[PDB]
């Protein structure tokens, strides 16, 4: 009754790890029935994981949680391919991207690439799921193709939402000091998780879609191109450089070797100057 | 004869704190004479046989606080509800308050229902002594028994603080609305309280084209000022929070100093406190639109083009602080220092929050030409970096230093 809060959340972690060595079958049941209930509030963003520590006693009881749980992906991808109510509030676009990235590391430590991609191919979710329109309208009011591709373009679009939030939003009229700590930690989380999924190895489908993606436009604006991502980034260089080094290792990871962006971070030539951009 | 009465006023202090016989009737009602005279040597026509008379009150209730509380919590009530003399009210009024929160909280709501009578009479007390003790009596005495009123019992005691808002000492209208305030943030239900006295407050003052009193005025913008930092998130909305901030636009423009000062004081407690909603509209460019001589337009808070905080700089500017010609600075014998200091201020609190609008010509629709040969701009303000008095040159300092930081905040760094 009262699962929205990390605090229950930390004790369901100690319940669950008790009765794991208790019995292995009250274990499985009591995974089973807790996962039923957190993935679909995690869709409409009922769980209070609006801060660093929540989301991270989300992940452990992710990982604690019997791997019988979650073995159909079906009901971590139905709950992480959602949109939220509106993306006019801060709090609202936090917890939104909180629970996709608790579900996104699930995805890639719990499952593998293959399994992931062809039940993404049965329920077939969009690209176009958050689409540039799909985002300005969320903003401000309402209304074939690949598995990896959907994926690919997801991820990008949440990097490109998180980017504009994280520069375009005054620091004090709209979000709070720990609201942006929150967004560029949310940041940083995604960009780890893409750099693992680029880096490692075991998703070679995700990092080519990725690569093709990157390489791709704006189909009449419809999702974030590379070039609009990387002048988010490039205004992020004097305010937040460890997230703009993250940004760089992933323009790396898909072979963006473009010196109109290399050779503008790295000061490349033909007042003492500021610390973040050295 | 007077010394023996200092011996005796201090003797029954000397005898009631060492008995070791006390939790038995034989001390309760030697007790309920002691208290009931230690207050009477309060109100004495003498200094120092009222000095003692405080010196063995505070010696009686410290040794025995956590002994006898309740007792002496009675002996102080009894002494308030009498509504006697001055200087015993303020006494007892005053001893009551600081040991509110000793009370248990199953005698709160009896205390509170008690008090009720007695706080709404003593309110009405034409003292400003006794105001100055109820000012200091009412903000502990609520922070205990708040939680235990209905809605109608705050709303009674409300009404009893809001008609003192007209008074004519100053003293009376401070104690009004602090009181008010703090009834309203230690209630059961703080922000419907809060919007409710938003309701009174600007119903006071409905329409600002009509003559309101210069008193009440007072005394309406200092309860503003008071309410205004509680408003950090029924609600209080945007609606009245902007008709709050142009209420107070308004009456920045009154010929009185008096109101001038209070409007100003306002206006810098709302930009160094914005409730989070009003923040939002006075910073974005469709803004209220969407929901000494000036000489010229300089627009109004009303207009599209510019955020309405433009326009409250170029008022507060073209008001207090700049001529309209240029590096012209507005004499003192005009607008005193006091209200440029303030004005100075206000401008810096509300650049923190849109530094643009310390870059806007002064003027939207210029002066006229042929004689105004340049128009000034706001930033002129800077040449009170001179002017002559401290808090003047000290003001336009923090105003340097809050434009500098606005202004690498705003952009990011990207200067």
């Amino acid at each position: 009754r009262l699962i929205q809060y990390h605090q229950v959340l930390e004790m369901f972690i100690l319940v669950l790890q008790q009765c794991h060595k208790e019995n292995e079958d009250k274990w499985k049941r009591l995974s089973r029935q807790i996962a039923d209930i957190i993935l679909p509030m995690l869709a409409k963003q009922q769980m209070h994981i609006d801060s660093h520590e929540a989301l991270g006693v989300l992940n452990t009881l992710f990982e604690i949680l019997a791997p019988s749980s979650l073995r159909p992906v079906d009901m971590l991808l139905r709950s992480m391919f959602v949109t939220p109510n509106t993306m006019a509030s801060v709090s609202t676009v936090q917890l939104w991207i909180s629970g996709i990235l608790a579900i996104l590391r699930v995805l890639i430590s719990q499952s593998t690439e293959d399994i992931v991609l062809s039940r993404i191919q049965e329920l077939s979710f969009s690209p176009y799921l958050i689409s540039c329109t799909v985002i300005n309208r969320l903003r401000d009011g309402d209304s074939k193709n690949l598995p990896e591709e959907t994926f690919s373009r997801f991820l990008l679009q949440l990097v490109g939402i998180l980017l504009e939030d994280i520069v375009t939003k005054q620091l004090k009229v709209e979000m709070s000091e720990q609201q942006h700590t929150f967004y560029c930690q949310e940041l940083g989380t995604l960009l780890m998780c893409l750099i693992h999924i680029f880096k490692s190895g075991m998703f070679r489908r995700i990092t080519a879609a990725a690569t093709r993606l990157f390489r791709s436009d704006g189909c009449g604006g419809s999702f974030y191109t590379l070039d609009s991502l990387n002048l988010r980034a490039r205004s992020m260089i004097t305010t937040h450089p460890a997230l703009v080094l993250l940004w760089c290792q992933i323009l790396l990871l898909v072979n963006h070797t473009d010196y109109r962006w290399w050779a503008e971070v790295q000061q490349t030539p033909k007042k003492l100057g500021m610390c973040n951009r050295e | 004869t007077k010394k023996d009465r200092v011996n005796h006023c201090l003797t029954i202090c000397e005898n009631i704190v060492a008995q070791s016989v006390r939790n038995s009737p034989e001390f309760q009602k030697l007790l309920g004479i002691a208290m009931e005279l230690f207050l009477l040597c309060s109100d004495d026509a003498e200094s120092d046989v009222r000095m003692v008379a405080d010196e063995c009150l505070n010696k009686v209730i410290k040794a025995l606080m956590d002994s006898n509380l309740p007792r002496l919590q009675l002996e102080l009530y009894k002494e308030i509800k009498k509504n006697g003399a001055p200087r015993s009210l303020r006494a007892a009024l005053w001893r009551f308050a600081e040991l509110a929160h000793l009370v248990r909280p199953q005698k709160c709501r009896p205390y509170l229902v008690n008090l009720l009578p007695c706080l709404t009479r003593t309110s009405k007390r034409p003292e400003e002594s006794v105001q100055e003790t109820l000012a200091a009596a009412v903000p502990k005495i609520m922070a205990s028994f708040g939680n235990f009123a209905n809605d109608n019992e705050i709303k009674v005691l409300l009404k009893a603080f809001i008609a003192n808002l007209k008074s004519s000492s100053p003293t009376i209208r401070r104690t009004a609305a602090g009181s008010a305030v703090s009834i309203c943030q230690h209630s059961r239900r703080t922000q419907y309280f809060y919007s409710w006295l938003l309701n009174v407050l600007l119903g006071l003052l409905v329409p600002v084209e009509d003559e309101h009193s210069t008193l009440l005025i007072l005394g309406v913008l200092l309860t503003l000022r008071y309410l205004v930092p509680l408003l950090q998130q029924v609600s209080p909305s945007a609606e009245q929070l902007v008709q709050v901030y142009e209420l107070t636009l308004h009456h920045t423009q009154h010929q009185d100093h008096n109101v001038v000062t209070g409007a100003l004081e306002l206006l810098q407690q709302l930009f160094r406190t914005p409730p989070p909603e009003l923040l939002q509209t006075l910073t974005a460019v469709g803004g209220i639109g969407q929901l000494c001589r000036i000489k010229g337009d300089i627009g109004q808070s009303t207009d599209d083009d510019s955020a309405p905080l433009v326009h409250c700089v170029r008022l507060l500017s073209a008001s207090f602080l700049l001529t309209g010609g240029k590096n012209v600075l507005v004499p003192d014998r005009d607008v005193r220092v006091s209200v440029k200091a303030l004005a100075l201020s206000c401008v810096g609190a509300a650049v923190a929050l849109h530094p643009e609008s310390f870059f806007s010509k002064l003027y939207k629709v210029p002066l006229d030409t042929t004689e105004y040969p340049e128009e000034q701009y706001v930033s002129d303000i800077l040449n009170y970096i001179d002017h002559g008095d401290p808090q003047v040159r000290g003001a336009t300092a923090i105003l340097c230093g809050t434009l500098i930081c606005s202004i690498l905040s705003r952009s990011r760094f990207h200067v």
